């Protein structure tokens, strides 16, 4: 604040301190699925890595 | 009676793989034909289910 010097009216003007705050929040659930019928596994995956995981 | 040759009938047998999401089954002998054991519980019906199939 300011005021002037040698000034009859002597009163002084309090200040405020205010702290302010935000909120993070978890909201999704990323996902990937597959399904494979057991001849699809058998006759029809030959490296499981590369082929399914992978991607 | 029957009289055939070697080259007469062909057979062919396929172990199915064990998936990953499976519990670990065996695997057993039909007169030298391997079969898969695969046992899975169901939470549902409260019971036990097996399969054992080629």
């Amino acid at each position: 604040n300011r005021r002037d010097l040698r000034d009859p009216d002597r009163t002084v003007i309090a200040s405020e301190l205010v702290e302010h705050s935000f909120g993070v929040t978890l909201d999704k659930h990323v996902y990937a699925a597959l399904k494979f019928t057991d001849e699809q596994r058998t006759l029809d995956i030959r490296d499981y890595t590369k082929q399914v995981l992978m991607p | 009676a029957y009289l055939w040759h070697r080259t007469a009938f062909i057979l062919a047998y396929r172990t199915p793989v064990v998936p990953e999401g499976a519990k670990a089954g065996a695997s057993f002998s039909a007169n030298g034909v391997a079969l898969r054991w695969l046992a899975d519980y169901d939470y549902s019906q409260l019971g036990d289910r097996t399969l054992l199939d080629v």
